[PDB]
RNA sequence: UCCUCCUAAAGAGUAACGGAGGAGCACGAAGGUUGGCUAAUCCUGGUCGGACAUCAGGAGGUUAGUGCAAUGGCAUAAGCCAGCUUGACUGCGAGCGUGACGGCGCGAGCAGGUGCGAAAGCAGGUCAUAGUGAUCCGGUGGUUCUGAAUGGAAGGGCCAUC
RNA sequence: UGCCUGGCGGCCGUAGCGCGGUGGUCCCACCUGACCCCAUGCCGAACUCAGAAGUGAAACGCCGUAGCGCCGAUGGUAGUGUGGGGUCUCCCCAUGCGAGAGUAGGGAACUGCCAGGCA
RNA sequence: GCGUCGUAGUCCGGAUUGGAGUCUGCAACUCGACUCCAUGAAGUCGGAAUCGCUAGUAAUCGUGGAUCAGAAUGCCACGG
RNA sequence: CGCGGGGUUGAGCAGCCUGGUAGCUCGUCGGGCUCAUAACCCGAAGAUCGUCGGUCAAAUCCGGCCCCCGCAACCA
């Protein structure tokens, strides 16, 4: 199965983190859409969170769901870090091949002020 | 002559016969020759005391064996001191305590049943009994 | 596909002994000439062709002529 | 495979690289069960009758007619084809343990040890080899298509002569036939049963027998002459 | 492509009426053509595995990957890692392709042809199917390989019985029985 | 007779049990396999070795999909 | 013990060499790795010797 | 002499000419990392093809596998494949375990340089436990540390190593 | 707050299997196309990228149902530390601890942080 | 006399089989001869050893006759 | 059972050497020579390598067992 495969294929990555104590962005990629969202160390409390289900971010994209639309959420949740003082944070792949829109997601809010 | 086919290992510890017995209630028969006393029980007094009952019914009936040997009982050979290993496996014995039950049988009438047990239980070296099937 | 990995894929128009010409794809290189095509389909006639058992009482009723 | 009674014969055969010719009007025809011994200065025609005759060249007339019940084996001057980077095992059976030679098959091990490979040897690197055993295994590689017509290029370059008194009788119990190019007119002599001598301006004697009564022939149509050599010098 | 077409126009109209089906995707469709050719005896020599991957090159759009051997076994003095045969998977337009020149092209060249036996399912409506020669094809013409390789052919498809698989072949016309 | 050899112990078993007061570094369980997993503040040498990462009390659980035994360290 | 030791001799011109095994036999090759080299304090590549 | 299991009495340890087996290696990838994948066995159908070869889908859920004995372990895989490489680095080391000692083992972290990865990170050999020999005496390469009147040298010392 | 869907957890079968019906505003999966960065030891199967015509068929997720899996007493039994006694290769008495298997039964999980529908 | 096959298990070899028949004969299954179509098996000159022949002979080609309703590769004769 | 060795066609023996390949002489059968039989010539056939087992792979490597053949059983 699609997803039974996929959260085997990134249970290590979470798990080493949740054992190094860092604050991880995990990343959502259904083919509508994309997500990302910042939680505590435990795993329990989630902080500050941005997608292209938003309506803030989908009014200003004709179509949610491509690259285009990655670098909006990417930058949409890199700004809403830094203005709370989340600076500091470890990218959590959770499974999509970091090739893609996953990527860009990574690559827009690491440009707007994530140190990671 | 009941001897097992194809152990794990040749040679066994002496171990010790302590506790109670756990097959102590006749299950397929209706009569079955329960053991009072305590002891080891080899695989020749089983034969010896089972073409005796097949004598007296001598046509019928089912007789079960419910006791197995399973287990080697070594000894050194005739003038030969102590140590230098241990001794070669000689014959199998099957351990008895309290409450098993050894033999039992099906399809004879109960009187006839009790002879059958009788002249069963005078080669045996323990101190046996006959007991017949109830309903719990 | 893989880059010029498979033998070349060319569409060729192959023909039939009464026609039944039309356009497929394979590795040939060569539009050939064969015999029938499912437009002549044994189908409906192969059955009972390939039926050849049956009749010996009959044959003796051709050698009856007496 | 059984071998029938036409088995190689060329017609008017003609050959050049530009201006200097190799053969010319040359034509024969070999029968069953014949060793045939071709012999010649250096340069001259050798190998290239050997490519002509095996699908590798084309002659400036033509006409080399082979069996159709003919199976070519072919072994080369120069061991250069093979790779020094593979165990006699796998160069010679490319790693499979059955050897399915011409019709039968044989274990590959047992295949490669009778040629004097045993189980330890086996695991040599063929760049980790000395001369002889590279010609043994070039033999041993390339005769297992087990075709009745052996083309051997000096096959006798390296090899002992306990090696070459074993060629020399397993040469006469194959059945086929054998084409050897050899400078080794003692090799020769104990196998050659027809000969075929180079001469100048392109001339392909073609003789039959062995070098023996070739003399003989040559004695008959004799011509006496001994003055061989200039041995000048190298350097003043 | 003209066979994927004449499914999309006369094959679903065909199997919705034929079933009762209540949404559209319940309909039955074939998703892979698998073909194969085990070449067994080319233990001797990969000339046999060679030649037969061209075989398969020629017959299908595709290139044949080598499988081999997974469980070494004296019975058959075959021991792991061996490679053993040939496998073409086809999905999508080549797999429409070589049904089209399979149904048309090939399977009336068949020697004493008289169909394909209908009994012949696994159960899931997935089709099997020797050739038993490989001189089907215009591919290859003859006298340039020596032996003649047989190989199969499956056809996958969704159907959760048996009947339903049939019945969509049917509607393709097959050689049935 | 033909057998009579064995081989030295080699003195495996937990070290530190539950609520002790370790220093950083210190070994608290030697192992051969993974009997024992690494929970948080401890680490997990080549031989399987559980030391301390950190000093404080150690605390034995059972969490997990698998219900393993996993060694923590609190920081007291 | 069909290994034999050899060693890797260092290729900065200085005087250092590790030490390790090879298989003569299965390997006739020659051994080259980049290594570390104390004396110069740098990765040079380490070519092997008798 | 060394390793694994039982005797060994639920911490460690524990003898017998007690009960059963192994070692005196291998690997330049069979190591390091970054991606990726999940076995045995059986049923049905299918060219030569069968009780068992490759293919297709169902059951099955690790009964599979590990470089070599046994035990413990392994799905985040320690099992299988591919790309790039040499951390199979140098100097140290808080603190522990185990020995009558000689000794043996584990180890975060610091400094210099390096590989993989986008990064977080991982890497001071291999899933772990066997694969081994003190001292003396010599051999080989580096080092002004000493150099028997002084300047050299010989011979010693120190580091690596046979 | 109700209501449903998605992501990250807590706790690991009272939580998992099987049987039946269910939903397409939004979200989810198949889905349409693949020339393009990207991938197939053959293949858009998978991994990616463009989109959106249909569908809830499959797969998810909801409930309902005791064929399983699972949990499980009270009482009794076995063993056992200390102190005594027997006909002592086995037991018994005083006292303290107290199983395992099995029975009665319970049994279609509970939950805490965010975003998105609907009301 | 003219052609073709160009050394191949072949346009060599005519065994063994499946059909269709014609005759003599009271009758052709065991058990006849022959004809037509197809089928196209050993066989590439023969080990140790062994036989005939001195002239119109050896070798080779064909015709005839006795027995006989039908049924010779045998036997007896004739010529090239 | 204290210690060693051996089991290969119908007979006697090689090959067990560190794993992929079954050999010699006689004997048997079928022809030939001879009036006939020996002798001699030609051709052929055959053994689950003792048994139960335990590497892709063994007759060989390992163990269980069977049989046979040797050696030792000393000091009081
Ligand atoms: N492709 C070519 N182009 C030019 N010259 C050629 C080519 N092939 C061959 N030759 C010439 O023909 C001759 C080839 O050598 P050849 O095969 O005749 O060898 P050989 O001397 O007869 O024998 P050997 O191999 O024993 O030395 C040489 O003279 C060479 O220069
Ligand atoms: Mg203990
Ligand atoms: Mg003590
Ligand atoms: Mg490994
Ligand atoms: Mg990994
Ligand atoms: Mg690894
Ligand atoms: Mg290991
Ligand atoms: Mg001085
Ligand atoms: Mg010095
Ligand atoms: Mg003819
Ligand atoms: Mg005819
Ligand atoms: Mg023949
Ligand atoms: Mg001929
Ligand atoms: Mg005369
Ligand atoms: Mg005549
Ligand atoms: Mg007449
Ligand atoms: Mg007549």
């Amino acid at each position: 199965d699609k997803k039974s495969a996929r959260i085997r294929r990134a249970t290590r990555a979470r798990r080493k983190l949740q054992e190094l104590g860092a604050t991880r962005l995990v990343v959502h990629r259904t083919p509508r859409h994309i997500y990302a969202q910042v939680i505590a160390p435990n795993g329990s409390e989630v902080l500050v969170a941005a997608s292209t289900v938003e309506k803030a971010i989908a009014e200003q994209l004709k179509y949610t769901g491509n690259k285009d639309a990655a670098a909006a959420v990417g930058k949409a949740v890199a700004e809403r870090a830094l203005e709370k003082g989340i600076k500091d944070v470890s990218f959590d792949r959770s499974g999509f091949q970091y090739h893609g829109r996953v990527q860009a997601l990574a690559d827009a809010a690491r440009e707007a002020g994530l140190q990671f | 002559m009941l001897q097992p086919k194809r152990t794990k290992f040749r040679k066994m510890h002496k171990g010790r016969n302590r506790g109670l017995a756990q097959g102590t209630d006749v299950s397929f028969g209706s009569f079955g020759l329960k053991a009072v006393g305590r002891g080891r029980l080899t695989a020749r007094q089983i034969e010896a005391a089972r073409r005796a009952m097949t004598r007296a019914v001598k046509r019928q009936g089912k007789i079960w064996i419910r006791v197995f040997p399973d287990k080697p009982i070594t000894e050194k050979p005739l003038a030969v001191r102590m140590g230098k290993g241990k001794g070669n496996v000689e014959y199998w014995v099957a351990l008895i305590q309290p409450g098993k039950v050894l033999y039992e049988m099906d399809g004879v009438p109960e009187e006839l049943a009790r002879e059958a047990f009788k002249l069963a239980a005078a080669k045996l070296p323990i101190k046996t009994t006959f007991v017949t099937k109830t309903v719990m | 596909m893989k880059k010029d990995i498979h033998p070349k894929y060319e569409e060729i128009t192959a023909s039939c002994s009464c026609g039944n010409v039309m356009k497929i794809r394979s590795t040939v290189g060569h539009d050939l000439n064969l015999d029938v095509c499912s437009k002549c389909h044994p189908f409906f006639t192969g059955k009972q062709r390939d039926v050849a058992t049956g009749g010996r009482v009959d044959r003796f009723n051709k050698r009856f002529n007496i | 495979p059984r071998l029938g009674d036409k088995v190689l014969e060329v017609s008017n055969l003609r050959k050049s690289y530009g201006d200097r010719l190799l053969i010319d009007s040359l034509s024969f025809s070999i029968p069953k069960g014949a060793i045939v011994g071709i012999i010649g200065p250096n340069g001259a025609g050798k190998s290239t009758l050997f490519r002509m005759i095996s699908g590798q060249e084309q002659p400036d007339s033509g006409t080399i007619t082979l069996g159709e019940t003919v199976k070519l084996a072919s072994v080369d001057q120069f061991r250069d084809s093979m790779d020094n980077s593979k165990t006699v095992w796998e160069e010679v059976s490319g790693g499979l343990d059955i050897m399915k030679i011409g019709n039968t098959e044989m274990p590959s091990r047992a295949y490669v040890g009778r040629f004097n490979f045993k189980g330890v040897d086996q695991g040599k690197r063929v760049g980790e080899l000395s001369g002889g055993e590279r010609g043994r295994l070039h033999l041993a590689k390339l005769l297992q298509v087990g075709g009745n017509m052996l083309l051997l290029d000096q096959p006798t370059n390296d090899l002992d002569i306990e090696t070459l008194r074993a060629l020399e009788n397993a040469l006469l119990e194959f059945p086929g036939c054998a084409m050897v190019i050899s400078h080794d007119r003692w090799f020769l002599d104990r196998i050659a049963t027809h000969i075929l001598d180079y001469q100048d301006e392109g001339k392909v004697e073609f003789f039959e027998g062995n070098f023996t009564e070739y003399e003989e022939y040559k004695k008959r149509t004799l011509g006496a002459d001994a003055l061989e050599p200039k041995r000048i010098k190298y350097k003043r | 492509a003209k066979l994927h077409d004449y499914y999309k126009d006369e094959v679903v109209k065909k199997l919705m009426t034929e079933f009762n089906y209540n949404s559209v995707m319940q309909v039955p469709r074939v998703e892979k053509i698998t073909l194969n050719m085990g070449v067994g005896e080319a233990i001797a020599d990969k000339k046999l595995l060679d030649n037969a991957a061209a075989d398969l090159a020629a017959i299908s759009g595709q290139k044949p990957l080598i499988t081999k051997a997974r469980k070494s076994v004296a019975g058959f003095k075959i021991r792991q890692g061996y490679p053993i045969g040939c496998k073409v998977t086809l999905r999508g337009e080549r797999m429409w392709e070589f049904f089209e020149r399979l149904i048309t092209i090939a399977v009336p060249r068949i020697r004493d042809f008289r169909g394909l036996s209908a009994k012949s399912f696994d159960g899931r409506g997935n089709y099997s199917m020797g050739v038993r020669e490989q001189i089907i094809f215009p591919e290859i013409d003859y006298d340039k390989v020596d032996r003649v390789r047989g190989l199969d052919i499956t056809i996958t498809t969704t159907a959760k019985s048996d009947e339903e698989g049939r019945a969509l072949l049917a509607a393709f016309d097959f050689p049935f029985r | 007779t033909r057998n009579g050899r064995d081989s030295e112990a080699k003195r495996l078993g937990v070290k530190r049990f539950g609520g002790e007061s370790v220093l950083a570094g210190s070994i608290i369980v030697r192992q051969r396999g993974t009997k024992f997993h690494a929970g948080a503040n401890v680490g997990c040498g080549r031989d399987h070795t559980l030391f301390a990462k950190a000093d404080g009390k150690v605390k034995f659980e059972v969490k997990g999909p698998k219900n393993r035994k996993f060694i923590s360290i609190e920081a007291e | 013990g069909i290994r034999e030791k050899i060693k890797l001799v260092s290729s900065a011109g200085t005087g250092h060499f590790y030490t390790t095994t090879k298989n003569k036999r299965t390997k006739p090759e020659k051994l080259e790795l980049k290594k570390f080299d104390p004396v110069v304090r740098q990765h040079v590549i380490y070519k092997e010797a008798k």
